[PDB]
């Protein structure tokens, strides 16, 4: 301004100086300083380069400490300064973040000024144990049919999506973040869904354009965007995953539940594999560290469901996985199966068939299953879930082909569960083994047109009770069958 | 600063600095050649002494020869003088037309652009080939790829799409040569002669060449690509134009850079490559954007090692590239050319809301029909093709005839083939393929569908073997 | 304190624009007014510094009665 | 308006830097002085 | 290395399974009719 860029961006600038440890760079070359001395620095500790950069100290070795470097490289020189910050890694979090794009280390880069944030977080703290849990029972809103009916996730678990490339993996986890724009604004307070986005080693566009999708359907008011592009070092595409996992246990420690996707999380293992073969570690298999597997369990161990004399808080993660030529098998995608509490396997084959999202019902698990479902979505899903299968073994088998027709969606389309379970028992009562298939997408969009203009008490009264209660269940019967005549 | 050479292993010239020991990126010249030898510095290994990297051979150093210190990176000569030139890796010109006189200099080591800088548009940009116009339809300004293993058609692809898009143009065009044949960047510049584009008599040309060849050792095939990424970056961002950057081979980058990283004294990732594959490929892509201050729709041929689209190169370069047009061996050995794979190539404009429902519904019929034909290969294969039903009969035949209609003959290829190239617009791609996808001509023979431009050609061709 | 009084005087100098608006600019117009061009072509191409026209259309109609 | 907000704020905080090195040897003695109340 | 068509899961495989499981499920429908 003409005024305001001196009165307290500098009067109050923190000017003081004062006697500080201090090392010395014996060598730099990508990314890896040796640093001479800090004979008192800590473990894992963050240390800060004589040109404004910053590092996190690794390595502690007789002679010298492996710092990697947060940024570029071609600053450091031999003989530069390290100076100590006497502080473990940590980021900024609080509820301030909503709205924001941050990269790996909680500073902004929407160009929207600092974050004003009160508190710091360490990122490589400690999941809960076994007492401050509880059973995973809240039904976590996807708004995809196949997902939500049979592939259900709780608030507290960890569900991967894992497939090929461009197979629908960021789409499902888009919808996923739009859908509880409805919980959000609503009224219940224990429905709002805080959620994060970790976008790893992703094209800078991508973001943008992801940015841009989240903000026209208004889902950025609650939604953190950290990103460590592939332009950022290794080391912070490597912390990004620590940094929204600490934003997002941030909420779950206080009473809220919050919702993070890692997309994706093998390339996460891939800058720590960089990382750790420039350190001169051995290398393992297909070149990754030994400690690759535990470097993502306690990761995905921190998305816990608190109990109530911690909050009631929660964190469901949603790590992303990308398998070369489906091959499932391989060492990252096995350690991540290993980990989380079921997957969504995401296919090519039935994504080129019409499929859309590629979701294998036969594949894909969700290890809480019922537990994670409300009542009327349960009572539909359960015969779905069985006639599919059904289907599935004998590919009755018009009704199969008339439940996988219902389970194809559109893109950035998230239904609620009023009307997902409409749908699906419109499709499994037998009210859509008259139509033929070509038409059955243009019945349920004009169904669902024609329930959410006219019979919104019926919804209202699913979305109150959450069952289906015979009174429902007759109502529902009466309008199936007079839009179906009328269609 | 002047430091002495401690070691040349190839490409790796280790030098030591009595005093003013050099940043990193910094650019070296060596004292007492015929021309000129610049090292890059890449390390920092301690004792005063650093690691350096060739631009040019290194035969005929010697342990302590000088070195000096020139301060600032490579930097290469950029503005509109560039235009219709041929520089090498470290910026001098190649052409033997003397000098590049320019007023400004840009360093071939710049950082990306930030976030707040990316545009979100996503205009549809027509090439006038039918399957990428169809399947996997490219975007002004976006990314594209060109995967491909050895022989099936990257080079020509790439030329029919400078034929197509690259004089019929607004804006300016930049060629950068990474790590191929010498001869076709002689057959590149000798066209672009003849056709107007290069004008060796004004100031009218509208493509810079940038030029380092698989002839260079491995530090001018790495330092190419960054060179002609420079050259286009001066012209988005200080012209505000619309830049088309080509580059052919971006494999070669990579490539380059594992060779090098054998000798800078790194543990080897796998496949045995760089542990820094994935980091310096990022740092030289995120570079090759679209910003707000301009547009750059960059086409890049990407070569895959071996066949194998799983190699660490080109499964870490899939995740930078707007629209994939993935080739293949397999469709190559049918003469369908192009030999784009329908079911591996794709693009995020492949989207209802951008393209229309009517192109929309049309791609994926045609994608969904050709999955049905590659699931019923096996049966077909072995069980011959009696025991399928007829509706499994009607579907392979539907399949086959749009597989043949998917190919086209190139208007670069009028040497090799006799055939006259086609463009085919947009529309007459649609309504072809709909039409096809319709049963409208279940009664034509599918070899009348085989290199034909629009339905109407397939028709008379139909006509004129019977 | 040679950097307080600096920090506030050569800002405190810095208002001597008036003069010149654009602080001393001594360069970088010849690319803002490239800026507003490439903000212009995104907001379209009319002379937003006045009210904007109108042309208001009519739907499509026919005769509907029993042919 | 947010355009031209930004561009010449950014040109004012470059202004003043490349200003300020272009224009003292108290500050050796006030080092020295400040020095000593580190203790 | 019996029953390897079916362990592979390709396309002889998934019409095995459609194959013996209508049958079977003729025959069970057919058995429950005549208890
Ligand atoms: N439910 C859907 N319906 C229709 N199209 C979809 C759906 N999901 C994805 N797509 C489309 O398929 C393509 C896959 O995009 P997407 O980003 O979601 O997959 P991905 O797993 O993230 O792959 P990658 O990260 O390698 O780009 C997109 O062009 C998208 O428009
Ligand atoms: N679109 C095409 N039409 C006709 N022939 C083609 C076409 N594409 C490739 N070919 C043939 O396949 C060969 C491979 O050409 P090229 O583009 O140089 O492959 P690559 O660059 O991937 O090694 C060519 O010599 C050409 O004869
Ligand atoms: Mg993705
Ligand atoms: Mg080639």
């Amino acid at each position: 301004e003409m005024s305001s860029i001196l009165e307290e961006r500098i009067l109050g600038a923190d000017t003081s100086v004062d006697l500080e440890e201090t090392g010395r760079v014996l060598s730099i070359g990508d990314g890896i300083a040796r640093v001479h001395g800090l004979r008192n620095v800590q473990a894992e500790e963050m240390v800060e380069f004589s040109s404004g950069l910053k590092g996190m100290s690794l390595n502690l070795e007789p002679d010298n400490v492996g710092v990697v470097v947060f940024g570029n490289d071609k600053l450091i020189k031999e003989g530069d300064i390290v100076k100590r910050t006497g502080a473990i890694v940590d980021v900024p979090v609080g509820e301030e973040l909503l709205g924001r794009v941050v990269d790996a280390l909680g500073n902004a880069i929407d160009g929207k000024g600092p974050i004003g944030s009160k508190t710091r977080r360490r990122v490589g703290l400690k999941a809960p144990g076994i007492i401050p849990r509880i059973s995973v029972r809240e039904p976590m809103q996807t708004g995809i049919k196949a997902v939500d009916s049979l592939v259900p996730i709780g608030r507290g678990q960890r569900e991967l999506i894992i497939g090929d490339r461009q197979t629908g993996k960021t789409s499902i986890a888009i919808d996923t973040i739009i859908n509880q724009k409805r919980f959000n604004d609503g009224s219940d307070e224990k429905k709002k869904l805080y959620c994060i986005y970790v976008a790893i080693g992703q094209k800078r566009s991508t973001v943008a354009q992801l940015v841009k999708r989240l903000t026209d359907a208004d889902a950025m008011k609650y939604t953190i965007v950290v990103s460590a592009t592939a332009s950022d070092a290794a080391p912070l595409q490597y912390l990004a995953p620590y940094s929204g996992c600490s934003m997002g246990e941030y909420f779950r420690d206080n009473g809220k539940h919050a919702l993070i996707i890692y997309d994706d999380l093998s390339k996460q293992a891939v800058a720590y594999r960089q990382m750790s073969l420039l350190l001169r570690r051995p290398p393992g298999r297909e070149a990754y560290p030994g400690d690759v597997f535990y470097l993502h369990s306690r990761l995905l161990e921190r998305a816990a469901k608190m109990n109530d004399a911690f909050g009631g808080g929660s964190l469901t993660a949603l790590p992303v996985i990308e398998t070369q030529a489906g091959d499932v098998s391989a060492y990252i995608p096995t350690n991540v199966i290993s980990i989380t509490d079921g997957q969504i396997f995401l296919e090519t084959e039935l994504f080129y068939k019409g499929i859309r999202p590629a979701i294998n019902v036969g594949l894909s698990v969700s290890r809480v299953g019922s537990a994670a479902q409300t009542r009327a979505m349960k009572q539909v899903a359960g015969t779905m879930k069985l006639e599919l299968a059904q289907y599935r073994e004998v590919a009755l088998l018009s009704r199969g082909v008339r439940l996988t027709e219902l389970l194809k969606q559109g893109q950035y389309s998230p239904m609620a569960i009023e009307e997902q379970v409409a749908v699906i028992y419109a499709g499994v009562r037998g009210y859509l083994d008259k139509l033929e298939p070509s038409k059955i997408t243009k019945f349920e969009n004009a169904f669902l047109s024609h329930v959410v203009s006219q019979h919104q008490a019926l919804l209202g009264t699913i979305r109150a009770d959450g069952k289906i209660s015979e009174q429902s269940d007759a109502k529902l019967k009466e309008i199936v069958t007079n839009f179906l005549a009328g269609f | 600063a002047t430091g002495r050479i401690v070691a040349v292993i190839g490409a790796v010239v280790d030098v030591q600095f009595d005093e003013g020991l050099p940043p990193i990126l910094n650019a070296l010249e060596v004292q007492g050649r015929e021309t000129r030898l610049v090292l890059e510095v890449a390390q920092h290994l301690g004792e005063s002494t650093v690691r350096t990297i060739a631009m040019d051979g290194t035969e005929g150093l010697v342990r302590g020869q000088k070195v000096l210190d020139s301060g600032a990176p490579i930097k290469i000569p950029v503005g509109p003088e560039t235009l219709g030139r041929i520089m090498n890796v470290i910026g001098e010109p190649i052409d033997e037309r003397g000098p590049i006189k320019t007023k400004q200099f840009a360093p071939i080591h710049a950082e990306a652009p930030e976030f707040m800088e990316m545009s979100v548009e996503q205009e549809i940009l027509v090439t006038g080939i039918k399957v990428v116009d169809l399947l996997a339809p490219y975007a002004k300004g976006g990314k594209i790829g060109l995967f491909g293993g050895a022989g099936v058609g990257k080079t020509v692809l790439i030329m029919e799409l400078i034929n197509n898009v690259a004089k019929a143009h607004g804006g300016y065009s930049v060629f950068a040569g990474v790590g191929e044949r010498t001869r076709e960047g002689n057959d590149l510049y000798h066209e672009m002669i003849e056709s107007g584009v290069i004008n060796l008599k004004d100031a009218t040309s509208k493509v810079a060449l940038v030029y380092g060849q698989m002839n260079e050792p491995p530090g001018a095939r790495a330092r190419v690509a960054l060179t002609g990424l420079t050259v286009a970056e001066y012209f988005r961002d200080q012209e505000g134009q619309d830049v088309l950057l080509f580059i052919d081979n971006i494999f070669r980058f990579t490539q380059a850079g594992s060779e090098v990283s054998a000798l800078l004294g790194r543990i080897p990732s796998a496949v045995g490559y760089q542990p820094t594959l994935a980091t310096d490929m990022g740092t030289m892509q995120e570079r090759i954007t679209t910003t707000k201050k301009g547009s750059i729709t960059s086409v890049q041929a990407i070569y895959v090692p071996a066949d194998d689209l799983t190699d660490p190169a080109p499964a870490t370069t899939f995740a930078h590239l707007d629209a994939t047009t993935v080739l293949s061996r397999a469709i190559a050995e049918l003469g369908i050319y192009p030999a784009v794979d329908p079911l591996d190539s794709t693009s995020r404009i492949m989207d209802p809301n951008i393209v229309g429902s009517e192109h929309y519904d049309v791609a994926r019929g045609v994608q969904k029909i050709l999955q049905d034909y590659k699931s019923l290969q096996d049966i077909i294969a072995i069980l011959g093709m009696d025991e399928l039903s007829e509706e499994d009969k009607l579907t392979v035949s539907r399949a086959r005839k749009i597989q043949r209609f998917l190919s086209q003959p190139f208007q670069v290829a009028e040497v090799f083939t006799g055939h006259m190239g086609k463009l085919v617009p947009l529309k007459e791609t649609i309504k072809g393929f709909q039409q096809i996808l319709a049963g409208e001509y279940d009664h034509l023979p599918e070899q009348a569908f085989y290199m034909v431009g629009p339905i109407e050609e397939a028709v008379a061709k139909a006509d004129k073997l019977a | 304190q040679k950097l307080f009084v600096d920090k506030i005087r050569e800002y405190k100098s810095k208002r001597q624009t008036s003069g010149g608006p654009v602080d001393a600019s001594s360069e970088y117009q010849q690319e803002l007014e490239r800026e507003l061009f490439k903000l212009k072509q995104m907001f379209g191409n009319a002379d937003m510094n006045t009210f904007p026209t109108f042309k208001f259309e009519d739907p499509k109609f026919e005769v509907i009665e029993k042919p | 308006q947010n355009m031209m907000r930004r561009k010449e704020q950014e040109h004012m905080i470059n202004w003043v830097e490349k200003h300020v090195v272009q224009s003292t040897i108290a500050k050796c003695i006030a080092d020295l002085k400040l020095l000593a109340k580190k203790a | 290395g019996a029953g390897s068509i079916r362990e592979a899961g390709g396309a002889f495989g998934k019409r095995e399974q459609a194959e013996e499981e209508r049958y079977f499920r003729a025959q069970s429908r057919e058995q429950l009719a005549a208890l």
